[PDB]
């Protein structure tokens, strides 16, 4: 699963 | 930066004269990713060709396979037309079995 | 033994062309298994390894909607560096990204990884306490300042001691028959003359996983780096790898040189001679 920035 | 890229062209499978295999070309370590390749049998542009998807190395610089299914004979001849940014002039490999 | 998850991120301007283009893999040790083109019609995240299409609809839609999100932040980015650059519009410019974590065997974090790229020079990379940014310049300097204030590296640390580890460890255990399992290159050594005096010794590792191999020629159980062609490792195309190193000798001393392959699927370093 990715990470995504706020 | 620029860099030129490195040109592999190899089968997936040993040689076999009449049987069925893969025609791989292997395009690496290049930047930018704009890069034009092109599989050739006996000087012709092979029509069904895939690529994978791009990715780069540890350095950003990119890498790419191109790849199509062949069958590999005696005497028809294959190569790889590669065209990049750092290139003067289409590089054309050609394709060894030894290799 | 350790594993690894990474997602690599590359968008590239196209002045006049049209709007940036976006692509990104996702890679468990030496597997794709994951792929999004800015190309395609309908855009999705799809499933390249057979381990990762167990995954339900939830799963797709979340990973489609990060992938064109990140795409989108992309030309936003690129635009930024533009006036940071202060360089023109006319040309086409590359941002590329890097983020993922390694895990030990008990599958515990050895390190975590985010790093971006500009025109395919290092921009700024988080440290490896994950805590801490490096900058190429005053231009990362400056974006350095603003992800300090956005707490970024906080939020990469959360996901990266956190969802990064556990999910990768979910993957590792649903393709555990191919991710885990090792496979030892098939070896050979062949013989091409060159001349009546001199001919050439080529040392062959095909089919291996991972990539991870070390090739090596011997004359006489010395060392022969120096007169060595050693082609870089090559993908046949099966998710496989392959590799050869070759040497020139004189005609009739074959028996001199030895071939020398390490990997990790063999349980014990191979000594190979032409026969
Ligand atoms: N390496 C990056 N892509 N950083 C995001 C852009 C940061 C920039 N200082 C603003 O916008």
């Amino acid at each position: 699963k990715r990470w995504i920035i706020l | 930066i620029q860099r030129t890229p490195k040109i592999q062209v190899y089968s997936r499978h040993p040689a076999e004269n009449g049987k069925s295999n893969f025609l791989n070309c292997y395009v690496s370590g290049f930047h930018p990713s704009d890069i034009e390749v092109d599989l050739l049998k006996n000087g012709e542009r092979i029509e069904k060709v895939e690529h994978s998807d791009l990715s780069f190395s540890k350095d950003w610089s990119f890498y790419l396979l191109y790849y199509t299914e062949f069958t590999p004979t005696e005497k028809d001849e294959y190569a790889c037309r590669v065209n990049h940014v750092t290139l003067s002039q289409p590089k054309i490999v050609k394709w060894d079995r030894d290799m | 033994g350790s594993h690894s998850m990474r997602y690599f991120h590359t968008s590239v301007s196209r002045p006049g062309r049209g709007e940036p283009r976006f692509i990104t893999v996702g890679y468990v040790d030496d597997t794709l298994f994951v792929r999004f083109d800015s190309d395609a019609a309908s855009p999705r995240e799809e499933p390249r390894a057979p381990w990762i299409e167990q995954e339900g609809p939830e799963y797709w839609d979340r990973e489609t909607q990060i992938c064109k999100a990140k795409a989108q932040t992309d030309r936003e980015d690129l635009r930024t560096l533009l006036r940071y650059y202060n360089q023109s519009e006319a040309g086409s410019h590359t941002l590329q990204n890097m983020y993922g974590c390694d895990v030990g065997p008990d599958g515990r974090l050895l390190r975590g990884y985010h790093q971006d790229a500009y025109d395919g020079k290092d921009y700024i990379a988080l440290n490896e306490d994950l805590s801490s940014w490096t900058a190429a310049d005053t231009a990362a300097q400056i974006t350095q300042r603003k992800w300090e204030a956005a707490r970024v590296a906080e939020q990469l640390r959360a996901y990266l001691e956190g969802e990064c580890v556990e999910w990768l460890r979910r993957y590792l255990e649903n393709g555990k028959e191919t991710l885990q399992r090792a496979d030892p290159p098939k070896t050979h050594v062949t013989h091409h003359p060159i001349s009546d005096h001199e001919a050439t010794l080529r040392c062959w590792a095909l089919g291996f996983y991972p990539a991870e191999i070390t090739l090596t020629w011997q004359r006489d159980g010395e060392d022969q780096t120096q007169d060595t062609e050693l082609v870089e490792t090559r993908p046949a195309g099966d998710r496989t790898f392959q590799k050869w190193a070759a040497v020139v000798v004189p005609s009739g001393e074959e028996q001199r040189y030895t071939c020398h392959v390490q990997h990790e699927g063999l349980p014990k370093p191979l000594t190979l001679r032409w026969e």
